[PDB]
């Protein structure tokens, strides 16, 4: 079956429910069949989701699975093993042999790679300094991803590794195997960590939102001295002892060096937090491994929101000269005009929360118009360049037969297959 | 309409055998029950004492799919022994083991009703 | 109206706020008490629609509370099987054998024998 | 709307953005100071007509 | 509508307890300490009664067919 | 053969090329095939 | 068939291509009390 | 190479719950006989509901099928009636079912509503569990209530009404010895009852070599099953299910050779 | 977000507490982040604390009486997590996961979008 | 002769002409290689092409009009 101009064909499974079951790796779908056989044919040869190519549950389990911490008993393996399809028979040898038998979960990945592929990846918490010191081929934090004949040897895996990306396990192993065998991986990552992740275990809770108390001073000692230093701007504008630079005007600068103190404050305190979070804490756990969420979303709930702009500037006075009635007029502090300096967890006020608003419509609204004008984009892109093809001469002409290229991509070689190096011959 | 009879997950299927044995051939002494309409109430009290049996290399148990309601269970023995005497001798320990636990619960349940 | 009955919007974001309004208005439950007598097209109501364990103050005023909308549940947070995505939820068959959702649908046939000719 | 009390509710204290030349030259889907205590800011429907449909404040 | 039979969660009986849930309410006992009094040690159990409303006394007003 | 328009769920037991289909949408739903020597019992029982 | 009032809910026979009125009230809408074949309720 | 022997004891036993350890006894046969006390234990409940004339508020479907989620006092009944597939019937039969009955007729000004004592059974033992009681709707004046009604033998598994657990509370290694769950900051996690533990130790130091053992069962019954009996049925009922599995196995066998 | 049921699982499937508590529902951790709020797990823990204590939480948005640590700090009289993490047990194997979920009593609402439809 | 098209057989002319045998297969044709079981259509024609004896002949036209005649097993297949 063939459904969503490029469509993916699929192979019908029949099961019990009504609703439709899609191996994602909500939106309502029609599945079109394809009667002949010949269409049939050409659509499982090349219209197949192998050829046309993880989840964001799997991603986060696959940096745990990886780590040097976690070790599998004999019973544990057993299941994990049964789910790979890709699996010779042969339980591998444990890495720690006793007292007790214990493979490490980059042993029991070692079988999911396919074949023999070998590149070297890093991960996302990979210090810089670490790979010019002495221990760089022996990572301190595991942090270095190397594969040898298949075999994830050391380095936890994550988005940048496993996920799509220029250099990646999957895309290696496309070019290396093909696209049967890059499918192959794709299932047994899925199934096996997902059997997994029952031992495991994925959670969230208000824990991971509570900070230590010595962070919480930080974060409001940042936003006392931001708070502060924006009030001796305003002050330095007041008595006209600013000096506006000389590419912009007063009232845009001091916009400007408003803008700089508060934007700043959400970064470092914002950064801090990202250092407050424990390895065990599950909001660090998500950022780390890059599958869902960012460090701004973790800033906004644990350290600050922060400023909420408005068509690219502060919130506008809509009263006269006064954001709200409750600011006193012609009033440019961080409260009045729409500075956030209380986390999600902790609770806006009641100024804020409009603030809040005002900002979130805006992103709505851009939102609501983006979709409608990128989707006029794409429709109109296809139709200029539905005829274009690359014919038997190697060149690329239209319906009209004129010649848009010599070569396709001025070389004569396919997108997919290129994959991206640097000569050491010019540096 | 679509929604599966509830039965159906207990309830054998008319024609359809309960237990099928097929060896495997990727590595010798190995053997697959595919048991039907079981959950994994049933599949890791099999893969548990396979596993203390020290004749027993590799046993485990898998669902490809919870709406299918069958069970695989893989079971890998020495050359000496096999696969599905693992099978049979196993069962006959777990019918032991709830022997001695169903016996010995009636002989505790009473103690504690008269004291 | 649609925005009072969220217990922590200032907690939550502003697009989810948004985003709940629209939410609240499809949510389906006891819409008023002669739905009886009256015949709609369309009428969603629900078995067990409980008053929340998080209420707001000004829900009494909305009479929210007299004829909620939902049910209550005991919610883990935690990938289970791997079943559940970013948009998806994994739910209790038990719970549903017992009521824990279920609902009643509604739904008005009309016609009139009219001498048009 | 009779699906749910709340959504009856919200659409008898139903607003609608002006249509016209005032609309167009004005911004009526951008979220106004004005709106405080009069005008939900949170409530308004997802999709193209964002910000045109509003609700009367509770008070 | 009517206070559900048993708890969705686990499986307790919850309906025979909301009659004495609110002649417990009317002889000054707190919202909570009627559920002790009735055995709702768990939380899911507890939440059947404390957040639930009895919809159907306002459909009996109506008179019927 | 348009099919009637049904909500997307995930599965992961189901591999990435494999799509979940329910019983009453594939009975509406009809595939023409050539019947074979082959495969002429296949039809015939049908 | 055997009707009910919307009013007054008594029963009062109406025949086919007979005006819908009660006698006792005059009221326009009558309903139909139910009918004697039973169905089958499975508690699912 | 053969099983162990499944000591267990006793703490404590009341009508609405029962408590028991077990000792010697593998992870996988405590987890599993903790769900079979949920689906594979049968008791007897409303499955087959028919109206002959409801005139109350709440509709015939919702009222219907809250008679099933009322529980059946089923302590030997159960054991002796068979499920309908495998009975000789086509329709229920005292033998593979039993006959419910509930007609009541409200004619006084104040409200009146019929509970589980109203619900007559022909067996005198297969009785709801209240006959403070189960109310079942509430009937205004000139309201009538009259349906018939069937229960029938069922598993856990086939639907909720058919589980007697009203929640069970399965744990072991209480004091987290083997480290099977590990805690961020464990001196915030509260003391579990079960543990024997001081007061300012977080956990009990992890033992290299060990295995789960010491169970601690707390089976919660709805009043359908007694707590006590349900463990003694679950434990019948779980390894009778076992030996078919070898009937079925010891043929395979036969046809391979 | 909306969040369609993935998969209905039994009571005896469904990851049990050590009360024997098996959540009615499982949500995706990854939703927290971005596509859901805080308000989430402060409202699982004021549903924890409501229904332990038999009192209806207060729901006010600006209402400095209510917060984060006074909840926590209420749960915990009642022998629960301050934060409402607590040890799920998983149905199918019986040992302990070894992240500790948090569960609590969330407000549900079932929207008209339904597949039977 | 004097062909200039490239010796490789593309995925699309793979696809298609396994289609069509495939087609033609379940239509009664004859099969050159020896049937060894294979009930499947698509399978009895991809070990045909693995075999180099399908009959189909590829007449690739190019863009000025002429067209060239590569057949199946002279061309060179990917296994
Ligand atoms: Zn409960
Ligand atoms: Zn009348
Ligand atoms: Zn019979």
């Amino acid at each position: 079956v063939i459904f969503n101009m490029s469509m993916m064909g699929h192979r019908v499974r029949i099961l019990p429910w009504s609703t439709f079951r899609l191996n994602l790796s909500g939106d309502e779908m029609n599945l079109h069949l394809p009667q002949s056989l010949e269409t049939r044919a050409e659509i499982q040869e090349l219209a197949m989701v192998p050829r046309m190519i993880i989840v964001q549950d799997t991603l986060t389990a696959v940096r745990k699975f990886t780590k040097r911490d976690v070790f599998l008993e004999r019973g544990e393996v057993m299941n994990l093993l049964m789910f790979l399809s890709t699996w010779d028979g042969k339980v591998p040898q444990p890495a720690i042999l006793k007292p007790r038998p214990l493979w490490t979960g980059k042993q029991i990945f070692s079988l999911i790679i396919p074949g023999h592929i070998n590149c070297i990846r890093t991960h996302s918490t990979h210090p810089d300094d670490e790979d010019s010191g002495p221990y760089k081929h022996i990572s301190p934090g595991d942090t270095k991803v190397v594969v040898e004949n298949g075999e994830l040897i050391m380095g936890i895996l994550c988005k940048k590794s496993l996920g799509t990306s220029a250099g990646s396990l999957v895309h290696i192993s496309y070019l290396e195997m093909g696209h049967d065998i890059t499918r192959l991986f794709y299932s047994n990552i899925q199934t096996v960590i997902n059997n997994w992740l029952l031992i495991e275990g994925h959670t969230i809770g208000i824990g991971d939102s509570i900070a230590d108390s010595k962070t919480y001073q930080d974060i409001q000692n940042t936003i006392k001295k931001a708070k502060q230093d924006v009030i001796e701007v305003i002050e330095k504008a007041h008595n006209n002892e600013l000096e506006p630079t000389p590419g912009n005007t007063l009232r845009q600068t001091f916009e400007n060096q408003v803008n700089r103190i508060l934007n700043d404050a959400r970064d470092k305190t914002g950064s801090s937090a990202q250092k407050s979070l424990s390895e065990y804490n599950n909001f660090k756990s998500m950022v780390v491994s890059g599958a869902k969420g960012s460090k701004i979303n973790i800033s906004q709930v644990i350290a600050v929101v922060g400023q909420q702009n408005v068509e690219g500037k502060r919130i506008p006075f809509g009263f006269k000269h006064r954001t709200l009635p409750h600011f006193i007029k012609d009033d440019y502090g961080p409260e009045s005009r729409g500075f956030v300096e209380n986390s999600y967890l902790a609770g806006l006020t009641p100024t804020e929360f409009f603030f809040h608003a005002m900002g979130g419509r805006e992103g709505l609204i851009d939102t609501a118009v983006k979709t409608a004008e990128t989707g006029y984009i794409q429709r109109r892109l296809i139709k200029s360049m539905e005829s274009v093809m690359v014919k038997y001469d190697a060149t690329v002409r239209n319906s009209i037969n004129q010649v848009v290229q010599l070569r396709y991509g001025e070389d004569g070689l396919a997108g997919e297959s290129v994959e991206f190096q640097n000569l050491a011959t010019l540096k | 309409m679509n929604a599966p009879p509830a039965f159906e997950s207990f309830l054998l299927f008319e024609g359809e055998k309960k237990i099928t044995i097929n060896k495997d051939t990727k590595v010798p002494n190995a053997c697959l029950f595919t048991i039907n309409k079981e959950d994994h109430t049933l599949g890791n009290i099999i893969k548990s004492q396979l596993l203390k049996d020290p004749q027993v290399l590799f046993a485990g148990y898998k669902v490809p799919h919870p709406l299918e309601h069958k069970i695989i269970i893989r079971v890998q023995t020495t050359p000496d022994y096999s696969p599905q005497e693992a099978f049979t001798n196993a069962i006959t320990d777990l019918i032991s083991e709830l022997s001695l636990l169903e016996e010995r619960f009636r002989v505790a349940i009473k103690d504690k009703q008269e004291g | 109206v649609c925005a009072s009955i969220i217990p922590f919007p200032d907690h939550n974001q502003s697009p989810r706020n948004t985003y709940q309004s629209a939410m609240g208005k499809q949510a389906m439950g006891v819409y008023i008490t002669n739905f009886h007598v009256r015949m709609d097209t369309l009428a969603h109501v629900l078995y067990y629609p409980q008053k929340p364990l998080v209420t707001t103050r000004s829900m009494e005023y909305l009479r929210f509370r007299e004829l909620p909308a939902g049910i209550n549940s005991i919610v883990a947070i935690a990938s289970y099987t791997g079943y559940n995505q970013e948009d998806s939820v994994i739910m209790n068959r038990s719970a549903v054998d017992r009521g824990f959702f279920r609902s009643v649908f509604y739904r008005s046939y009309k016609e009139q024998e009219s001498k048009k000719g | 709307n009779r699906l749910t009390f709340a959504s009856t509710l919200s659409h008898l204290r139903r607003l609608n953005s002006p249509i016209g030349r005032d609309g167009k030259l004005a911004k009526p889907r951008q979220l106004h100071n004005t709106l405080w205590g009069m005008v939900c800011p949170a409530e308004t429907p997802e999709g193209h007509a964002v910000g045109l449909v509003k609700n009367l404040a509770l008070m | 509508m009517i206070i559900p039979v048993r708890c969705f969660t686990c499986g307790k009986i919850v309906g025979n307890k909301w009659e004495a849930y609110l002649g417990l309410l009317q002889a000054e006992y707190t919202e909570g300490d009627a559920l002790d009094a009735l055995g709702l040690k768990r939380y899911c159990c507890r939440r059947m009664l404390l957040a639930h409303v009895d919809l159907i006394e306002k459909l009996l007003n109506y008179a019927p067919l | 053969d348009f099919s009637a328009r049904t909500v997307i769920t995930p599965d992961p037991n189901l591999s990435i090329d494999q799509v979940g289909v329910p019983r009453s949408i594939a009975a509406n739903m009809t595939f023409a095939e050539i019947v074979t020597p082959f495969n002429i019992d296949r039809l015939q029982e049908l | 068939m055997i009707y009910i009032c919307g009013e007054c809910h008594t029963e009062n026979e109406i025949k086919s291509r007979d005006p819908i009125r009660c006698r006792e009230c005059g009221y326009r809408i009558m309903y139909k009390k139910r009918t004697k074949r039973l169905v089958v309720f499975d508690a699912r | 190479p053969y099983a162990n022997q499944p000591t267990v004891r006793i703490t404590e036993l009341t009508d609405e719950n029962v408590k028991f350890i077990i000792e010697n006894t593998d992870l996988a046969v405590a987890n599993s006989i903790r769900r079979v006390f949920i689906a594979e234990v049968p008791i007897i409940a409303i499955d087959w509901v028919q109206i002959d004339a409801n005139s109350s508020v709440l509709h015939d479907e919702f009222i219907a099928h809250r008679l099933g989620l009322i529980p059946l006092t089923s302590d030997d009944i159960v054991d002796k009636l068979q499920y309908s597939r495998d009975c000789t019937c086509e329709e229920f039969c005292p033998e593979c079912s039993v006959e419910f009955t509930l007609d009541v007729r409200c004619n006084e000004d104040q409200t009146r509503h019929v509970t589980s004592r109203d619900l007559i059974s022909n067996s005198p033992r297969v009785i709801p569990v209240t006959s403070d009681d189960i109310l079942i709707v509430k009937l205004r004046k000139g309201q009538e209530l009259r349906l018939r009604a069937y229960a029938k033998k069922g598993f856990g598994k086939e639907h909720a009404k058919w589980n007697p657990t009203a929640g069970v509370a399965f744990e072991y290694d209480p004091d987290n010895a083997l480290r099977h769950t590990v805690y961020p900051k464990p001196e915030e996690w509260p003391k579990s009852e079960y543990s024997e533990l001081d007061e300012d130790e977080s956990q009990a130091p992890y033992d290299p070599n060990g295995k789960p053992e010491r169970f601690y069962y707390n089976v919660e019954s709805c009043g359908s099953l007694r707590p006590e009996t349900i463990v003694l049925s679950a434990l019948s009922g779980l390894k009778k299910k076992l030996s078919d599995l070898q009937t079925q196995l010891s043929h395979e066998i036969q046809s391979d050779v | 977000q909306k969040g369609t049921c993935g998969i209905q699982y039994r009571q005896e499937d469904m990851p049990f507490t050590c009360e024997g508590i098996t959540p009615d529902i499982i949500i995706n951790p990854h939703a927290i982040p971005s596509r859901m709020t805080i308000g989430h797990l402060i409202e699982c823990l004021q549903g924890k604390v409501s229904a332990n204590k038999g009192e209806i939480g207060d729901a006010t948005p600006f209402n400095d009486a209510v917060n984060v640590q006074k909840i926590s700090n209420l749960l915990s009289d009642y022998g629960y997590h301050l934060r409402g993490n607590e040890v799920l047990y998983n149905g199918f194997t019986g040992r302990k996961i070894t992240s500790q979920i948090f569960i609590g009593p969330t407000y549900y609402q079932r929207l008209k979008h339904m597949v039977d439809d | 002769q004097k062909r200039i098209t490239t010796p490789y057989m593309t995925k699309y002319e793979r696809a298609r002409v396994l289609g069509t045998r495939a087609l033609q297969i379940a239509m009664c044709a004859p099969v050159m290689v020896e049937l060894e079981g294979e009930t499947d259509p698509l399978l009895i024609a991809m070990k045909e092409l693995k075999a180099r004896k399908i009959p189909i002949i590829i007449r690739r036209y190019l863009p000025d009009g002429s067209y060239e005649d590569w057949g199946v097993d002279e061309l060179i297949i990917s296994d």
